RNA sequence: GGUUGCGGCCAUAUCUAGCAGAAAGCACCGUUCCCCGUUCGAUCAACCGUAGUUAAGCUGCUAAGAGCAAUACCGAGUAGUGUAGUGGGAGACCAUACGCGAAACUAUUGUGCUGCAAUCU
RNA sequence: CCUAAGGGGGACUCAUGGAGAACAGAAAUCUCCAGUAGAACAAAAGGGUAAAAGUCCCCUUGAUUUUGAUUUUCAGUGUGAA
RNA sequence: GAGGUAAAGCGAAUGAUUAGAAGUCUUGGGCUUAACUUAUUCUCAAACUUUAAAUAUGUAAGAAGUCCUUGUUGCUUAAUUGAACGUGGACAAUUGAAUGAAGAGCUUUUAGUGGGCCAUUUUUGGUAAGCAGAACUGGCGAUGCGGGAUGA
């Protein structure tokens, strides 16, 4: 058997994860959330820096950045309405060896949401992982086991899909 | 400065080499251990005559430097710089102490110098060189004998050059296609591993 | 400063083998240790508890109280020109059956046994162990095997 | 430019972990708390409730340890529960309620502790410990092994300890991981676990549904539409499955349509077997040869 | 013999790269009313076994595979060492006598075995 | 030195490298893969530890009461510690 | 049973270390040098190590043993299970290795001593010392006698 044409072969989303890393914290960061929570309809989470740099202004424990994950549908959505920013042409260089792409928006008005002054405007990074059925298996508790090569999501095949799924370019 | 090699000519205590316990210790006067046609590659230099310790015993590091240098000089005036390949074989990793440089209390030394224990029939100098050469490359190693404590005998191998082979089964071997250079030194053929990478590896390779 | 603790001198001995580090087989809190057993001592470094002192590693003793987790050894040690009754608390992880007991007394069974079959034959049999003996005559035949003579070799040098 | 990882001394100096830890089955922390006896307990074991959820089956299991491995005492699975009157829903936590009654009904009654410690005769959802009886032997004590699955209130693990203390054997537990507990008010509302005992939930969510969604309830619940069961005697099909399970609890192995030889001799024909040495050594002089 | 659950020893079982897998099991897999947990029903919880798949997991096989294990007219009775002499040698050290005796190396072979219960073309 | 850095339970996996993501760069945050511990565990060094002894979370006071036995140092006295 | 010293090892971990060769620089400069990576190469460790002796060291080699039957308990077991201690029965001088045994066991009481030194071997500090400091044994002290001319 081993069949390539195989059902449960299929690429697709398993997740998009909406990054803003604000260098700073109090009312920017906040403002950041207030962006992620309209954008997405779920609670973001906050990332404190891991260590202290002076030159970027960032302290150990300091909460730097917001981020949220996104499934399913709304991930689609979203990705779909951030492409349209991206104008449906991403780098060859945008994607992962292990399959996974990402781009950044730099204004978030660009997406298709009102702009408020008080608010401002944030810019925004976009990252999908992609993956088959079957990655269950390197997540659960119990049994916990790897996924075989011919499974893996890859380069080639994810610049393939997207081509494919979105109409779009990558641009060797 | 120096005391005479005569106080640091045994081996009495146990290696004290440079660690994270000695820390200010300086540096040997050898450090260039090649000298010669280095980059000669196997097949040039089939004989290698060796000095061999006779002694268990402690050499200096500018013993070790002294010889070198005699040993250098002379064949390379005599023969050319590129003649040869002269390797020293010992390496001085322990570190002597002085005490002087009250009395008997806190009377343990600081660094001092830096000596290679060497044993019986241990090779202190290694000479590749064609055959040709080799009344040369003797003079040279019997002239850096001079510079050691001790007996040292000047021993002609039985190998080629540098190899672990002897010079009949190096013919073999290399006959064989079974010995492929790797610079100045060799790589032999395994029949273990990837059959396709050590076919690849020795083209030439004859199986039985 | 001389240092004299506890655990002084025991890096070696108080280490985990090479690749046996981590987890306890849990065959070692399956055995069952009753009075009178004869026990080797043999610390485990992995765990603190229930360890005994460096100088009963490696000392076999009699068991002799039986805890929740633990045992009572009685170890004989000597001290100047007698010995002493020492009584170690050990958990069971430190400790292991002597394997001499299961030697002696299956000699004991063999003897037992062969001693009845001997009086069912109604023959004797000597039951005492006996030291190896200088072995009996022998002829050798040298068909296919006739003599090869050996010399000394002269001497060489090999490097 | 950086290192290759996996060279033959990381290898070399690699310790494998245990057997069964590296399959992601054993956790020997728990285990050897569950295992271990008191060591002047001298060989009276300790007996684990062993209970492993698959897709498909709950498997309730009561086991002793031993050096040689484990040994089971006596076993009860969920695929035997349509001898006892329940087909569908094998995997509930009112199923997994059954097996825990039928596996402790088996064990007491190949222990002989049948007419003692018959357990919760009418199920109320209460929380109740078997509690011996003076003058007589002890109940049954068994511990609860629920291997890698996580502690949750609502868990069916717990459906599977219910159903065993009610079935008489003595479980040591608490009920703030029962369905219904309310853990502000810390107290147990047993109308809700008894819900859950016969199948509330499950009927519940058949009315729920019914009336809203009535495709989802056609896929959903077919096997109930094709066997005519409807919501208000769901709870019935458990109630009648309890009672049988209490009347008849023996094990009765289903019957083998083939012997161990014929099953043998069938499976040995998918089996690939080892190459020779020669065999080997062979491919490899080939192999030498077509590369000249 | 396959498979599952629980194991014992804990690589002959691990790792890399390929290939095959009948039956059942296991698995991925579907859903969110309910108990429950999340930024995210991804993990965890519950529900259906209904819509699908052996693609992956898992199992076995392949490789002058890495590793691991075992063995030995391999090295080597070598290195080391207990005991001895009014032995040698200026010494450093060495030989001899009565005993014990490696490691590396080399070559060959192997690549999980097994207990309890249940189940299966 | 520490109300946790003590106790119990649970969940998670560390150092580091590679490949990717607006500002963002050698170092901010996000993602995947590799990762036998090359991290961390108050403080010297050694030992020990990976579904933990590490990181995070929840609940707590076993750092409580009574007085014996034992190990180390040892005279088999004391003290400390276990 | 235990051990980690001698030896060994370093194309095995840690740390040290000589030389070329082939690749990548994409995150070094001016064809070039230097970095790394890969397969090799010379040499090492009291406070390194996979391995690992010799000597030394723990225990056992019976009658207070082994086996068979069944009594007590408030401990323990789901138990009629065990734990410990027992009643009763069987196994007799080859009663279960060697060699030796001016016998074994037990108690009281009190003297001197608490400067040591030397030789072989192991060993630390020191250039070394008829120096200073440890290990095991044997000695001198405390001991004459034959030999080393003489000499603890
Ligand atoms: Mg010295
Ligand atoms: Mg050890
Ligand atoms: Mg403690
Ligand atoms: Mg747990
Ligand atoms: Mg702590
Ligand atoms: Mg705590
Ligand atoms: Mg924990
Ligand atoms: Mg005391
Ligand atoms: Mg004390
Ligand atoms: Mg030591
Ligand atoms: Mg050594
Ligand atoms: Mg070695
Ligand atoms: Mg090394
Ligand atoms: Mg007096
Ligand atoms: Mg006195
Ligand atoms: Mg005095
Ligand atoms: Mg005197
Ligand atoms: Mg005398
Ligand atoms: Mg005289
Ligand atoms: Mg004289």
């Amino acid at each position: 058997s081993d069949k390539s044409q195989n059902v449960m072969r299929e690429l697709r989303i398993e997740k998009l994860v909406l990054n803003i890393c604000v260098g700073e914290s109090g009312d920017r960061l906040t403002r950041a959330a207030k962006v992620l929570e309209q954008l997405s309809g779920q609670t973001p989470v906050q990332s404190k820096a891991r260590y202290t740099v002076r030159t970027f202004g960032i302290r150990r424990n300091e909460k730097i950045a917001v981020h949220v994950t996104v499934r399913g549908p709304k991930a689609e959505e979203i990705l779909e309405r951030g492409l349209k920013v991206k104008e449906y042409q991403l780098r060859s260089k945008n994607f992962s060896a292990t399959g996974n792409f990402g781009f950044g928006i730099d204004e978030h008005i660009d997406l298709g949401i009102k702009y408020d002054p008080s608010i401002g405007i944030y810019g925004m990074d976009f990252y999908v992982v992609m993956g088959r059925a079957g990655a269950r298996v390197t997540r659960r508790k119990r049994a916990r086991s790897t996924i075989g090569n011919s499974h893996k999501t890859n380069k080639e095949d994810t610049i393939q899909w997207f081509k494919t799924r979105y109409d779009a370019e990558v641009l060797d | 400065a120096r005391r005479p090699a005569r106080c640091y000519r045994y081996c009495k205590n146990k290696p004290y080499p440079k660690s994270r316990y000695n820390r200010a210790v300086p540096d040997a006067k050898i450090r260039i251990y090649d000298l010669g046609r280095k980059k000669a590659t196997v097949d040039e230099f089939p004989l290698c005559i060796h000095l061999v310790s006779n002694e268990l015993e402690q050499l200096s590091s500018e013993a070790l430097e002294a010889a070198r240098i005699c040993a250098n000089k002379y064949i390379t005036k005599v023969s050319g710089r590129d003649s040869f390949h002269l390797r020293v074989r010992v390496h001085p990793f322990h570190v002597l102490r002085i005490n002087k440089m009250q009395g008997m209390r806190g009377a343990w030394g600081k660094p001092h110098g830096l000596a290679a224990r060497v044993s019986i029939g241990q090779i202190i100098m290694s000479a590749r060189t064609k055959d040709s050469n080799k009344d040369v490359v003797i003079e040279g190693l019997r002239r850096a004998r001079y510079k050691f404590p001790g007996q040292q005998k000047i021993i002609i191998s039985k190998k080629w050059g540098f190899t672990p082979l002897n010079r009949d089964e190096y013919i073999a071997k290399k006959t064989n296609g079974e010995v492929i250079d790797d610079g100045a030194y060799v790589k032999f053929l395994s029949r273990k591993g990837n059959l396709e990478a050590n076919l690849q590896q020795f083209p030439n390779y004859q199986y039985s | 400063g001389k240092s004299r603790g506890y655990r002084s001198g025991t890096r070696y001995a108080f280490q985990r083998d090479f690749k046996k580090h981590g987890a306890i087989p849990l065959s070692t809190y399956l055995k069952v240790y009753k009075v009178g057993d004869i026990v080797d001592i043999k610390a485990n470094g992995s765990i603190q508890k229930g360890m005994p002192h460096k100088y009963y590693h490696g000392k076999t003793g009699i068991v002799y109280n039986v805890t929740k987790s633990s045992v009572g050894v009685i170890i004989n040690k000597v001290v100047g020109n007698r010995y002493i009754e020492k009584r170690v608390n050990l958990r069971v992880e430190h400790v292991k059956h002597s394997a001499c007991r299961q030697e002696f007394l299956n000699r004991v069974k063999s003897n037992a046994a062969k001693k009845r079959e001997a009086k069912a034959n109604g023959e004797t049999v000597y039951l005492k162990r006996q030291a190896a003996k200088p072995r009996g005559s022998r002829i050798i035949s040298t068909e296919g095997n006739i003599p090869q003579t050996l010399a000394p070799v002269a001497y060489e040098t090999f490097i | 430019m950086q290192k290759e990882f996996r060279t033959s001394a990381y290898h070399s100096r690699f310790q494998t972990p245990f057997r069964r830890r590296q399959e992601g089955k054993t956790d020997y922390y728990q285990r050897k708390r569950l295992v271990t006896q008191h060591k002047a307990k001298y060989n009276s074991p300790k007996y684990r409730l062993v209970v492993r959820f698959t897709n498909k089956d709950i498997i309730a299991q009561i086991v002793s340890a031993h050096i040689t491995g484990d040994v089971v005492f006596t076993a009860a699975y969920a695929h035997e529960l349509p001898r006892y009157g329940i087909k569908y829903g094998l995997t509930n936590w009112s199923a997994a309620y059954a097996v825990g009654l039928l596996v402790a009904r088996r064990a007491l009654q190949k222990l002989g502790l049948d007419e003692t410690y018959t357990g919760v005769e009418e199920v109320e959802g209460e929380f109740e410990l078997t509690e011996a009886v003076e003058d007589g032997p002890r109940p049954f004590k068994v511990f609860l092994d629920i291997g890698l699955q996580r502690t949750t209130t609502g868990a069916r693990v717990f459906g599977v300890l219910k159903g065993a203390s009610d079935g008489g054997l003595y479980v040591p537990h608490s009920p703030n991981r029962f369905p219904g507990w309310d853990i502000e008010a810390e107290e147990l509302d047993a109308e809700l676990l008894r819900k859950y005992i016969f199948g509330g939930h499950v009927a519940e969510y058949m009315e729920e549904l019914l009336d809203d969604d009535e495709e989802k309830y056609k896929s959903i619940f077919k096997n109930y539409i094709e066997e005519e069961i409807e919501s208000e005697d769901v709870e019935e099909i458990y109630a009648n499955a309890h009672e049988a399970i209490r009347a008849d609890p023996s094990f009765k192995p289903t019957e083998k349509k083939f012997t161990k030889e014929q099953y043998k001799a069938e499976s040995k024909k998918y089996r690939q077997q080892k190459l020779t040495r020669a065999e080997r050594q062979a491919k490899v002089a080939k192999k030498i040869a077509e590369f000249k």
